[PDB]
C-alpha cells in the first residue's frame, strides 16, 4: 500500500555509492593484493549482509545517511585498536 | 536477528597488518 519516503533519494545507483563506504571503512587504503585474498571474498558478502541491515534501519534516505556515518565512523577508529591487538 | 560479529574483528585485523 503505502511506504516511507525512502526510495525518493536513495536510488538504485546512488545507493551503490553508500555501500562502498561501508567497505572502506573495514579496508579505506587501497589494496590490489588484498582483491585475491580470500579474507576479501568475505568481506564483500559480509558488507551484504550488513548493508541490509543498516538500510533498513532507515525509516528515510535521511536517517540511513547518518547511521552509515557513525558505522564507518565506529569502524574507522576500531582499526587503531586492532592494529594494537599485537603491536 | 543479529548477534556478536566475529569475522568483523578478523577482516579488521587484515588491514590492521598492513598500511
Amino acid at each position: 500500500g503505502v511506504r516511507k519516503g525512502w526510495h525518493e533519494h536513495v536510488t538504485q545507483d546512488l545507493r551503490s555509492h553508500l555501500v562502498h563506504k561501508l567497505v572502506q571503512a573495514i579496508f579505506p587504503t587501497p589494496d590490489p593484493a588484498a582483491l585475491k585474498d580470500r579474507r576479501m571474498e568475505n568481506l564483500v558478502a559480509y558488507a551484504k549482509k550488513v548493508e541490509g541491515d543498516m538500510y533498513e534501519s532507515a525509516n528515510s534516505r535521511d536517517e540511513y545517511y547518518h547511521l552509515l556515518a557513525e558505522k564507518i565512523y565506529k569502524i574507522q577508529k576500531e582499526l587503531e585498536e586492532k592494529r594494537r591487538s599485537r603491536l | 536477528g543479529s548477534g556478536t560479529d566475529k569475522e568483523l574483528s578478523d577482516l579488521l585485523d587484515f588491514s590492521a597488518m598492513f598500511s
